[PDB]
């Protein structure tokens, strides 16, 4: 299922 | 021997999952459950569940 893990940021999601 | 540290701050939008900042040490006692494992701060004393791609091997 879905998990809220959260975007890394630094290098982000692009 | 398997602590974690957060690579990043954190804020639990619930009551279950922690919160805590870049530096705060984990100690995870299950991970094979879920992309996301319970680890204990070794600081506060609560146990929760945080992103497991937030903590690596320190």
């Amino acid at each position: 299922p879905p998990r809220p893990l959260p975007v890394a940021p630094g290098s982000s999601k692009t | 021997v398997t602590l974690f540290v957060a690579l990043y701050d954190y804020e639990a939008r619930t009551e279950d999952d922690l919160s805590f900042h870049k530096g705060e040490k984990f100690q995870i006692l299950n991970s094979s459950e879920g992309d996301w494992w319970e680890a204990r701060s070794l600081t506060t004393g609560e146990t929760g569940y945080i992103p497991s791609n937030y903590v690596a091997p320190v």
